[PDB]
RNA sequence: UAGCUAGUAGGUGGGGUAACGGCUCACCUAGGCGACGAUCCCUAGCUGGUCUGAGAGGAUGACCAGCCACACUGGAACUGA
RNA sequence: CCCGCAGAAGAAGCACCGGCUAACUCCGUGCCAGCAGCCGCGGUAAUACGGAGGGUGCAAGCGUUAAUCGGAAUUACUGGGCGUAAAGCGCACGCAGGCGGUUUGUUAAGUCAGAUGUGAAAUCCCCGGGCUCAACCUGGGAACUGCAUCUGAUACUGGCAA
């Protein structure tokens, strides 16, 4: 009876660009501008922005390139029902460096990458391809 | 130069009034050596028949494909109807290590090293169709830095 | 532990000349290397993708004359070693002390360099090595002892090595019979006709 | 296939179950032979198959195939089974070794010697 | 008594001794509690295998060790060629 | 279970015995079904040999 | 600092004495997950003075009993 | 295999041990364990490791080394560090 | 270990050859004798049985059996399913459990980072060394993915307070 807030993001991001859609609306927190502004910070979306006072919004611009979407697939991996954390050399690449892991670290929501170039490890909330 | 190899001779079968009517399909690839793959399925009633209609149709819907020297960009799966073919970019120096109708297309495609499974079924006109499927979805740092709008040491560093 | 039966029924297996028997006459004149032996050599068989590697495998154990729990074992430190595994083998393969004593020239095929280094005729820095699966390092000195330096097969051997193609990763003296290994044989120095991704294809099954 | 379920009850290891338990997970087992006599294959093959009973050192009694091409089994001999089940015959599951204690090797045999105890010719 | 005395590894006729320090009613090859070197007695010429760490060698003597003949002999011999 | 039959058997053994299958016509050693040669469809799509085409 | 172990009292009915619960949190081995595994301990409640439905701060000592080597240090937040 | 346990669980005090202690006796308390598997049944020496496997794992624990137990079977103390 | 002597002199088997699986013909026998790991072969032209010739593989070994892992993603954590192939309890309520919308503060348990102690030696791996080479022996490292303590970070999860 969602209990996965970041994952229904993501499937919110997966059906949109699986339909087309020019972007996508869903409930706003606080993790969740954090993870679009990775993703935007990492190209794979166009802007975000949040709308509500006391019920705030987050809509995000999906990005097409020629053809397509650009976020080919986006796979959540920390679920609720099985926490995954991963040290700073355990932390995996995606695509072999092509996609980004983005990882909860203890200061701040960043990429596996940038995780892995300050020396820490965390939670791994998602990969994108 | 267009290398080229058979896969699958197969004797199917129809069963008429009289009785039955046995007919050959074949299976072969046809790659130019430098990212350039395709396969064809042929069907007559004699073997060589059926050879020349699997060659001439796998030259025509060649596909395109982006590898590095000998190699895969990043681990890709490919997924037909039953075969579920994992693909995975090796050191150089190892050869192809796939199960057959896999080691015929990445023989005629130009990979040299690739560790390679196939999970479910095996039949070889699945898991032909399941390892284009991941050549074909594999990506490219340059053409995902064009789809990111950022360079390729933007991507790797 | 080795083979000594008749080679050109090897070399014609393999349909190609192992440079085995010698090079003083045309190997289409001593036999018919076209063909396959036995009774049914004239007819040949299609040889499915496992009769390409193991062809491809024993062609290249039948130069050399390696028998196969050494050629494993050759296989085995190939793997462990760094870089690329078929060259890796290749230059293990050519740094064996009886292709070492053929390459500069001490003997007419590998078997007769294998029965010099046996026969106790080769020195390498000084001492005299009797075993054939010696490997030698770069900057060896391998040399013919005075014992049997004054052989008249190895005055023969070195006209027709000589008349053979030098190899570069040894110099060779043939005035006091030694050589130097210079450096380890890459990949593209030896006879490149040979697929050794075949044989780790064959290994990694 | 939940993580909590598999944590509450975990994945079971199948079956380790043996075709020649007679054996005892032993190679060879000798027997004196309570009767030698020849039976009936399956279906697609109709034959006359030479077998035994014989009563193992372990106690069971068991139906052993005899291979090769006559044999000098009889009543009280003590032979040694080797596991291995003939396929046709109904619940024959081990083999004698031809060469053994009480059994001689198959006359005349020239190729596979070494599977039937056949010494070699030396001529 | 913890003694410091050789414990014999190596091939057959090819002995390697690490000199050990021990409790001395263990077996030769037994429970040791650390290793203080070794001596290669076969070894070579200018490949010299015959090492002692002097500093906790002297540590033990100090905590009360009892050294044998031959690891007391090369501690002569390794003091009066180093 | 034991045939309703071979149950009568028992009783009439224990009872005064005979062992009828001691008067019954003993049977060859070999089987005595009917051999037939094959079909030419069983010859035809027996695949033996399984000689790979060309 | 000393070790100090904190858990919550299951019974206290026998005499100067306390069980403790003391939930461990482990990763499972195999399977992954976070896991809620409980440790129960005799401990020496000197003073008969907790109750049973308390959280407890616990040091281990001395054998005291046939079991019980543990003893009660300080007590936190003290039951409805 | 779903209930098991009265020195059983705890206390106080005497004894006892090199040493804490139901280790043991007297009294009092009525506890203690168990679905996170007590109890009961079957099997088994444990580990560093070995084999295998891409790994995760799985099977195993002969040689070598650390630890335990036993010394025809059952029991007991003596001597001594 | 070195040197001397005589002479090619004293020293090659074992399995397989229908497909899987590398390598085929002839003769014998005729669902017999027999083979067989699976599919299966033998009924008069058997590349499947027995022998010969030839060949293929390994080689002072080679085969068979037993046992284990693999292939088996065929107990699936990595890494599987559940309309019809095996598999949604007949349905609901609900305790233990598992999971938890959103904001701020706190804690720092989980988590992450650094250090310390420990993780016996040998084995395993890397760079070397010694036995003529190798096996073997051996130096130095890395590793032992763990546990405990200390000091930080506190995003995320947990506890607390609103």
């Amino acid at each position: 009876s969602m209990q996965d807030p970041i994952a229904d993001m993501l499937t919110r991001i997966r059906n949109g660009q699986a339909a087309n859609k020019a972007a996508v609306t869903m409930p706003s927190s606080k993790l969740k501008v954090a993870i679009a502004n990775v993703l935007k910070e990492e190209g794979f979306i166009e802007d975000f922005k949040v709308e509500g006072d006391t019920k705030p919004e987050l809509e995000l611009t999906l990005k097409y390139f020629q053809g397509k979407a650009v976020v080919e697939s986006i796979q959540r991996v920390s679920r609720p029902g099985l926490r995954i954390y991963k040290r700073k050399d355990e932390l995996p690449k995606v695509m072999a460096g092509l996609g980004i892991a983005v990882v909860s670290t203890s200061k701040g929501v960043m990429t596996d990458r940038a995780a892995r170039q300050a020396g820490l490890g965390g939670e791994i909330i998602c990969y994108v391809a | 130069e267009l290398q080229e190899k058979l896969i699958a001779v197969n004797r199917v079968s129809k069963t008429v009034k009289g009785g039955r009517i046995f007919s050959f399909t074949a299976l072969t690839v046809v790659g130019d050596g430098n990212g350039r793959v395709g396969f064809g399925y042929g069907k007559a009633r004699e073997v060589p028949a059926a050879i020349q209609k699997a060659m001439e149709k796998a030259r025509r819907n060649m596909i395109n494909v982006a590898l590095n020297n000998g190699t895969l960009q990043h681990p890709v799966k490919g997924v037909h109807t039953g075969s579920r073919v994992f693909m995975q970019p090796a050191s150089e120096g190892t050869g192809i290590i796939a199960g057959g109708a896999m080691r015929a297309v990445l023989e005629v495609a130009g990979v040299h090293n690739v560790l390679a499974k196939a999970y479910g079924s095996t039949n070889p006109i699945n898991v032909v169709r399941a390892t284009i499927d991941g050549l074909e979805n594999m990506n490219s740092p340059e053409m995902v830095a064009a789809k990111r709008g950022k360079s390729v040491e933007e991507i790797l560093g | 532990a080795r083979y000594l039966g008749p080679k050109l029924k090897l070399s014609r297996r393999e349909g190609t000349d192992l440079f085995l028997k010698s090079g003083v006459r045309a190997i289409d004149t001593k036999c018919k290397i076209e063909q396959a032996p036995g009774q049914h050599g004239a007819r040949k068989p299609r040889l499915s993708d496992y009769g390409v590697q193991l062809r491809e495998k024993q062609k290249v154990r039948r130069i050399y004359g390696v028998l196969e729990r050494q050629f494993r074992n050759y296989y085995k430190e190939a793997a462990r070693l760094k870089g690329n595994t078929g060259e890796n083998l290749l230059a293990l393969l050519e740094g064996r002390l009886d292709n070492v004593v053929y390459r500069m020239g001490f003997g007419a095929t590998r078997a007769e360099a294998r029965q010099l280094v046996s026969h106790k005729a080769i020195m390498v820095n000084g001492r005299v090595v009797n075993i054939a699966s010696y490997q030698v390092s770069p900057n060896d000195v391998v040399s013919i002892r005075e014992k049997a330096k004054k052989q008249s097969r190895v005055k023969a051997a070195l006209e027709l090595a000589e008349q053979r193609e030098k190899p570069t990763w040894l110099e060779v003296d043939a005035g006091k019979m030694e050589g130097t290994f210079k450096r380890k044989p890459e990949r593209s120095d030896l006879s490149a006709d040979i697929n050794e991704h075949l044989i780790v294809e064959l290994y990694s099954k | 296939a939940t993580v909590n379920q598999l944590v509450r009850k975990p994945r079971a290891r199948k079956v380790a179950k043996s075709n020649v338990p007679a054996l005892e997970a032993c190679p060879q087992k000798r027997g004196v032979c309570t009767r030698v006599y020849t039976t009936t294959p399956k279906k697609p093959n109709s034959a006359l198959r030479k077998v035994c009973r014989v009563r193992l050192t372990n106690g069971f009694e068991v139906t052993s195939y005899i291979g090769g091409e006559g044999h000098n089994l009889q009543e009280h001999s003590v032979i040694l089974i080797r596991g291995g089940r003939v396929k046709d015959l109904p619940g024959v599951r081990y083999h004698t070794v031809r060469g053994a204690l009480d059994c001689s090797g198959v006359k005349d045999r020239k190729q596979a010697r070494s599977k039937y105890g056949v010494k070699r010719p030396k001529a | 008594m913890v003694t410091i005395r050789l414990a014999r590894h190596g091939a057959k006729k090819r002995p390697f001794y690490q000199v050990v320090v021990a409790d001395s009613r263990n077996a030769r090859n037994g429970r040791f509690i650390e290793r203080v070197g070794f001596f290669n007695p076969i070894a070579s010429e200018k490949e010299e295998g015959t090492r002692l760490d002097l500093d906790r060698i002297a540590h033990w003597v100090g905590q009360g060790a009892t050294i044998s003949d031959r690891v007391a002999a090369l501690i002569k011999e390794v003091n009066k060629a180093a | 279970a034991k045939s309703q039959a071979k149950k009568k058997r028992g009783h009439r053994l224990r009872n005064g015995g005979r062992d009828v299958l001691l008067s019954r016509g003993s049977t060859p050693s070999f089987s005595t079904h009917g051999r037939m040669t094959k079909s030419k469809k069983e010859i035809l799509n027996k695949r033996k040999h399984k000689n790979p085409y060309d | 600092k000393i070790r100090t172990l904190q858990g919550r009292v299951v019974s206290d009915k026998m005499e100067k004495s306390i069980v403790v619960a003391i939930e461990r949190f482990v990763k499972h081995p195999i399977y992954g997950k976070f896991i809620k595994r409980t440790t129960k301990l005799h401990v020496h409640d000197e003073n008969n003075e907790c109750g049973i439905g308390d959280v407890v701060e616990i040091r281990e000592c001395r054998p005291l009993s046939k079991t019980k080597s543990w003893t009660l240090v300080r007590v936190v937040e003290k039951a409805v």
